[PDB]
């Protein structure tokens, strides 16, 4: 399990200045969803 | 770990429409299906029928015309229609987990059934 | 979204340069269950007209 | 539309003495995948029916080690190796197999 925080003011897209708030649901949700990708870096090389 | 909590209409008068509601307290429904059960002991136990979480369901064909059943997946709720009950349908009504065929093909964690009379 | 056909792809933009995103595809799916196991209330305060 | 019937309506038996519930069905309860499904229930006076073996033979984990059982297509058998005070109640052939799924009467053990 991967745990979760819940979070309600987003700062979406980095749009500093502006924030929206995502009111609650009416209670007990569970969903589901696919993994199809990834996105990684790789560390880049260090003066070794 | 599964628990249930169940209540609903335990006296019809005959022709009336039956409701029974059954409270899931630890997951949501396609984890397992869940079923109605009733307990008749001429005939021990009849199955009703299933229902899972996308609204999928499977019905007892002799029942097709009068039964519905639904899944309020925000308050965790099964829930039970049955119209134009009579008689033979005076029974114990229980919610019970459906286990995959492959898994275990079997009922568990029956909750303690509701006590449903039909009469004048 | 979509998925790799036949096998796993990496598609980079350039792999010797560190400053890169990779961006995997992968193969068939997985599968994940989120959860927020508590049951809420709502309320309704007017706070201005 | 299946017909499931328990042989026995019920079994006296003394405590420590065997017993077993023999049981079938009117066409053989075998899936698409090939196995075989059936179940058995037990419910007490007070209790919902609760399983005890799944499948044709296989133990619940919690089981006693008095019951097993066994059988093939249309003919079943639940067996009890000793049967305790514990062990009374209904037990039940349940169909497992095909959705319009039925089950038998409900066999008493009893002790005698
Ligand atoms: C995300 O993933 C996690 C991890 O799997 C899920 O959490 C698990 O939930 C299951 C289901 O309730 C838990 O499984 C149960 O564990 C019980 C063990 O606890 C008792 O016994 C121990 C001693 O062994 C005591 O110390 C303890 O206090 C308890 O008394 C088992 O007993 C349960 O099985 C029983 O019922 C079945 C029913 O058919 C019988 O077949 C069994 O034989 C037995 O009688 C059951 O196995 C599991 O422990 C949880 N794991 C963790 C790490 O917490 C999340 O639910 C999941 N979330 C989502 C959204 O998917
Ligand atoms: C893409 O990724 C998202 C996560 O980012 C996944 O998670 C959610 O998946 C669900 C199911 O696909 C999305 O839809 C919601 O389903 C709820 C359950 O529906 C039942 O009832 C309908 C009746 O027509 C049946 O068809 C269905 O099979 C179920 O039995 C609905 O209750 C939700 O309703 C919305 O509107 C009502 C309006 O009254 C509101 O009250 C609800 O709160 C809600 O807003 C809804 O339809 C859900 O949208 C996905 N989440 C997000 C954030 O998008 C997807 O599954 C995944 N998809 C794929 C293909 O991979
Ligand atoms: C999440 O919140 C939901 C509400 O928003 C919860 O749903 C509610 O659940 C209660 C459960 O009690 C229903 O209240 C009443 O329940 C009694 C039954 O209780 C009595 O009888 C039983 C035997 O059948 C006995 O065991 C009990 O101890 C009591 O003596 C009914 O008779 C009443 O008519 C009524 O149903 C609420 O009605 C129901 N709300 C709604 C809108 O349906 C939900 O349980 C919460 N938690 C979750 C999902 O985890
Ligand atoms: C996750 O992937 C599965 C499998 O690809 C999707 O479910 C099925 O997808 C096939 C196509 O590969 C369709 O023919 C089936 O009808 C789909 N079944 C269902 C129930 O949708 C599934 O939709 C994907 N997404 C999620 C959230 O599960």
């Amino acid at each position: 399990t991967l745990p979760c925080r819940i979070k309600q003011i987003i700062n979406m897209w980095q749009k500093v200045g502006k924030a929206m708030y995502a009111p609650p649901i009416r209670g007990q949700i569970r969903c589901s969803s696919n993994i199809t990708g990834l996105l990684l870096t790789r560390d880049g090389g260090s003066n070794e | 770990q599964v628990q249930l909590q169940q209540w609903g209409g335990g006296l019809l008068k005959p022709s009336q429409t039956l409701s029974l509601t059954c409270a899931v307290y630890r997951w949501t429904f396609n984890d397992h299906y869940w079923s109605w059960v009733r307990q008749s002991p001429g005939k021990g136990l009849e199955w009703i029928g299933e229902i899972s979480w996308g609204g999928a369901t499977n019905y007892n064909p002799s029942l097709k015309s009068r039964v519905t059943m639904s899944v309020d997946t925000s308050m965790s709720h099964v829930s039970l229609k049955m119209t134009s009950v009579t008689a033979a349908d005076t029974g114990v009504y229980y919610c019970v987990r459906v286990g995959p065929g492959p898994h275990m093909a079997a009922l568990d964690y029956w909750g303690h059934g509701s006590r449903v009379l039909v009469s004048s | 979204g979509s998925l790799a056909e036949k096998e796993v792809v990496i598609r980079s933009q350039n792999f010797t340069n560190n400053a890169k995103v990779i961006i995997v595809q992968l193969n068939e799916s997985v599968v994940i269950n989120c959860t927020r196991p508590n049951n809420n209330t709502r309320k309704s305060i007017h706070i201005a007209p | 539309d299946i017909v499931m019937t328990q042989t026995p309506l019920s079994s006296p038996v003394t405590l420590g003495q065997p017993a077993s519930i023999s049981c079938g069905s009117s066409q053989s309860l075998v899936h698409s995948d090939g196995n075989t499904y059936l179940s058995w229930l037990q419910q007490r006076p007070g209790q919902p029916p609760r399983l005890l073996i799944y499948k044709i033979s296989n133990r619940i984990s919690g089981l006693p080690d008095r019951f097993s059982g066994s059988g093939a297509e249309t003919n079943f058998t639940l067996k009890i190796s000793r049967v305790e005070a514990e062990d009374v109640g209904l037990y039940y052939c349940v169909q497992g197999t095909q959705f319009p799924w039925t089950s038998g009467q409900g066999t008493k053990v009893e002790i005698k």
